């Protein structure tokens, strides 16, 4: 009626995404139809709608439209050719420190906006960092995203992809701040520097073991008041690998950024704003312009 | 071998079906009536018959390298000859090595027998235990 | 590029147990006009 | 072509809200329920609640349609 | 045992993938140009036909499905011992000096 | 955040006249739709009668969200009532019955806010037979997409409760003249309920609604809090902003003053005429 399907982009466990073109602006969009008991419109779709309707940033996906028919709906976002995962996994295209800095800058600017609006993207991973041909990174899906400000609210500890989960979520923190997004951002940066998933865990216990053996188990002066979380279990005291050994070709400023994003104390962990103010982003290799970022061709 | 044949006709049946559909669509004229959709029906129904046909020949196991020859359009029959030359030549390796190191066993033990007189019987036991009894 | 069939076996889950959803009525797109075809030889 | 950080000026139509760090030493956190030690183990600090309440209190006051 | 693909599974995927591909094409055909819709069908039919030709050769070869992997492993086993002895021998040269040093 | 919200951008209108324009436009649209399809039948409702029925069914919406068997948070109730207000701002009561839309607004508010309630529970909160509960759930699910479409997919509602709490915090902090601002809490809860009964949610920011509740409670309790406006909010210098805020607060206080609750006989007659309009479609 107003949008014409162009390509069969794919599916997620609650959506079917088709490339499309509107007959009003000949702009290429991505339409997302939601599938279908006795509950009504799926809550992930409503969460997408409600959160993305009140955000407008360069680096957050925006639903250009939303509509639907009997018992089912379709959202309409900017069409994003790739995500950061296909850029990471493609061995053909290199990620110079400037390219890494560009991806990090776009991610943290979007997340700084999202956190100034007291919304928490509780699922941040290279799969969910889309980017268009203009090389503008956008935070992809908000189907598990919440408002973290008010306290009377009991959150859930199980919501973020395991590999990009903060230690406190694995320990079962029912209440958390921006530290979950920032830990996932640190893990994204680590995967962006290594091109392979930092801390790939087979379970929550395995994810915690790998976090602790890679960074050192927190000693309660680094993460004071840790032992109070609902699912805390004591761990063998791992030494942890020095960061200049995990990332052997990262500058000292980048190492400080890594250390800040990977602090165990979810309150000493740097926020998007103070991450953006660190010397890494202001140092000599400027981020690449979105026009010069590499695109995975086919 | 009856099942082997039974699957084969269905496979070649599909190939003929594709050609007929390809020719019909290529040579499309108004003088064709209900002759196109029927061919597609024979195709879709033809595909389903193959699924039932692959299960009676389930016992057949295709080696990985053989399908590699098929994938690249190589000569799987030549590989059978290659294996034939492979086994025949390397059967001489195991036997040739064995015979090479068996004569060293027989002659050396005979040499030990000609140097030590007081330990003569023991050397005869070495050869006995050097066999696979 | 023709080694797909080898690659197709490492990911059986791409095709569910029996068959993918099928709707014969939706196959009306196979209703074809009578037009020519360039850059294609028989 | 280096990068300089700009503080993301988003114009709230209301009185100024003090910063989150400069919020316990102005006295606000005395009148907010203290975060439990378990809550503090995560990223929650009882100044997030105070800061959100103050930002929604002053979000639109100097604004009509 | 592992070095080998089941014949039944090999046939299973191609039938469905060709079916799955066709279903993917069925969506794109209605919304394409009159001259372009035929290109997809002809290319898909020719490409799909070629994929089926591989199985035809595979089945006609099935008579040798039993005695090819047997010799492949046997030949490697003979090669393994034939070369393991050489790799074995190279080790002693070090041991004839390293072990003497250790002793 | 409200200052960036879609509630500020679209659902915050300049005057009650624009609200009456929207509602009269919706009523006229339904009337013309009924006439042009098979011309002045007295079965129709007037815009003011529609407003009376809307006030009545918003009262019933508060009653339902107050007796909800799981303790419904007050943000959820505020969101549901805001949805009711908007939906019937742009839609006619005779097209969609306000009881089904009442329940649908409650349902969507329970889902948009993260008050996780299963559908069997939600319909168990209805004083109807299990058959009636099943049918009510069917209607709610039928009307949920319609409700979301009629909201223009603007599902985030900003309620005056969090600005109320933030003003209370700032008032205990930087306003030592006031001691124990929780007497203000009780009286401002009363005034905030009163002001939620009216159409002020579509006309003023939640911050202004909360500040008006607080300063109204002070004025009723004899406290003067002009030093909290001029000082401690730095309206001492932008005098025009201070007078603008005072005009907003006076306007909204008067708006609560002139609110006339729906009657008992009038609501009975309107319910009967509405059910006759719905039965004969």
């Amino acid at each position: 009626k107003r949008y014409e399907k162009l390509d069969f982009l794919g599916e997620g466990q609650f959506a079917t995404v088709y490339k499309a073109r509107d007959k009003n602006t000949n702009q290429i969009v991505a339409i997302k139809k939601i599938k279908l008991a006795k509950d009504g419109i799926n809550r992930t779709a409503l969460r997408e709608i409600k959160l993305l309707q009140e955000l407008s940033h360069p680096n957050i996906i925006g639903l250009l439209d939303a509509f639907g028919h009997k018992s089912n709906i379709s959202l309409v976002f900017d069409f994003m050719e790739t995500d950061l995962e296909v850029i990471i996994k493609d061995n053909s295209l290199v990620l110079t420190p400037s390219h890494i800095k560009a991806y990090m800058l776009m991610t943290l600017q979007g997340l700084e906006y999202l956190h100034q609006h007291w919304i928490l993207h509780r699922d941040l991973k290279p799969n969910n960092l889309l980017l268009d041909e203009n090389g503008v990174l956008k935070l992809a899906d908000f189907g598990l995203a919440k408002s973290f400000g008010s306290p009377n609210r009991a959150y859930t500890h199980q919501v973020v992809t395991r590999w990009y989960r903060a230690p406190e979520l694995l320990f079962g923190a029912r209440m958390y701040g921006v530290g979950v997004d920032m830990w996932a951002v640190g893990c994204i940066l680590a995967e962006l520097l290594l091109r392979v998933p930092f801390l790939p865990g087979d379970s929550d216990l395995d994810q915690l073991t790998r976090i602790f053996e890679t960074l050192g188990t927190p000693t309660e002066e680094q993460w004071p008041d840790m032992c109070s979380l609902p699912d805390y279990v004591t761990f063998k005291s791992f030494p942890g690998i020095p960061l200049h050994h995990i990332f052997s070709a990262a500058g000292d400023d980048l190492l400080d950024l890594i250390q800040g994003l990977f602090l165990f104390n979810p309150c000493a962990r740097i926020t998007a704003t103070q991450a953006l103010k660190m010397k890494y982003f202001s140092n000599r290799p400027g981020p690449t312009p979105g026009c010069q970022l590499p695109r995975p061709n086919c | 071998a009856e099942k082997f044949d039974h699957l084969e006709e269905h496979l070649e049946k599909f190939v003929e079906n594709i050609r007929q559909l390809g020719i019909i669509v290529s040579d499309f004229q108004p003088s064709s009536q209900a002759g196109l959709n029927q061919k597609l029906n024979f195709i879709v129904t033809g595909l389903q018959d193959i699924d039932k046909c692959r299960q009676q020949l389930h016992d057949i196991t295709v080696p990985l390298e053989v399908f590699e020859y098929i994938d690249q359009g190589r000569n799987p029959q030549l590989y059978t000859k290659e294996c034939l030359e492979r086994a025949l030549a390397k059967n001489e390796q195991v036997k040739g090595k064995i015979d090479t190191m068996k004569k060293f066993k027989s002659l050396l033990i005979q040499e030990l027998s000609k140097v030590f007189p007081e330990d003569m019987a023991k050397y005869r036991s070495i050869r006995g235990e050097d066999h696979p009894p | 590029d023709n080694s797909s069939l080898r690659s197709l076996i490492e990911k059986p889950p791409i095709l569910s147990s029996s068959f993918n959803p099928i709707t014969g009525t939706m196959l009306a797109g196979f209703r074809l006009h009578t037009g020519p075809l360039p850059e294609q030889c028989r | 072509a280096l990068y300089e950080y700009q503080p993301l000026q988003i114009e709230t139509y209301g009185p100024h809200v003090p910063e989150l760090e400069m919020l316990g030493r102005l006295g606000y956190l005395n009148h907010v329920r203290a975060a439990s030690p378990q809550d503090l183990a995560g990223g929650y600090t009882s100044s997030l609640a105070c800061h959100r309440a103050l930002q929604d209190a002053f979000s639109g006051l100097f604004w009509q349609p | 045992a592992s070095p080998g693909y089941r014949l039944s599974t090999l046939i299973e995927f191609l039938l469905h993938r060709a079916y799955s591909e066709l279903m993917v094409l069925t969506d794109l055909l209605p919304r394409k140009s009159d001259v372009e819709r035929k290109i997809e069908i002809v290319q898909f039919a020719s490409r799909t036909r070629q994929l089926f030709v591989r199985l035809l050769a595979l089945v006609k070869w099935a008579n040798n499905a039993g005695k090819v992997e047997k010799c492949a492993m046997i030949s490697s086993f003979l090669d393994q011992q034939a070369i393991l002895f050489v790799d074995t021998a190279d080790r002693l040269a070090s041991l004839a000096r390293d072990a003497l040093v250790h002793a | 955040m409200y200052h960036n919200s879609s509630q500020k951008r679209h659902w915050t209108f300049s005057s009650e006249e624009q609200l009456a324009r929207l509602r009269a436009d919706a009523n006229r649209k339904f009337r013309c739709k009924a006439v042009a399809n098979g011309p002045n039948d007295p079965v129709f409702l007037e815009p003011h009668e529609e407003m009376t029925l809307c006030k009545y069914y918003e009262k019933r919406l508060l009653e339902f969200c107050s007796v909800f068997k799981p303790a419904m948070p007050r943000s959820v109730v505020g969101t549901a009532c805001m949805y009711f207000k908007r939906f019937y701002l742009n839609n006619s009561v005779m097209e969609y019955h306000p009881r089904i839309i009442m329940l649908t607004c409650a349902f969507l508010a329970c889902k948009v806010d993260e008050f996780n309630v299963s559908s069997p529970q939600f319909v168990g909160n209805l004083r109807e037979s299990p058959l009636g509960q099943e049918k009510a759930l069917e209607q709610i699910l039928e009307y949920e997409l319609l409700l979301i479409q009629q909201l223009n997919f603007h599902l985030i509602v900003h309620n005056p409760y969090r600005p109320f709490e933030g003003f209370l915090i700032d008032l205990k902090t930087r306003y030592p003249i006031l001691e124990n601002p929780e007497i203000l809490r009780k009286t401002a809860d009363d005034f905030l309920n009163r002001i939620a009964l009216t159409d002020a949610y579509l006309l003023y920011t939640p911050s202004q609604i909360a500040l008006t509740a607080i300063l109204s409670s002070a004025s009723r309790a004899g406290i003067t809090m002009e030093s909290y406006l001029s000082e401690s909010l730095m309206l001492k210098e932008n005098r025009t902003c201070l007078s603008q805020l005072l005009d907003i607060m006076k306007s909204m206080r008067n708006l609560v003053k002139k609110y006339e609750p729906p009657r008992s006989e009038e609501v009975a007659v309107l319910k009967q005429k509405l059910e006759r309009c719905h039965s004969a479609e």
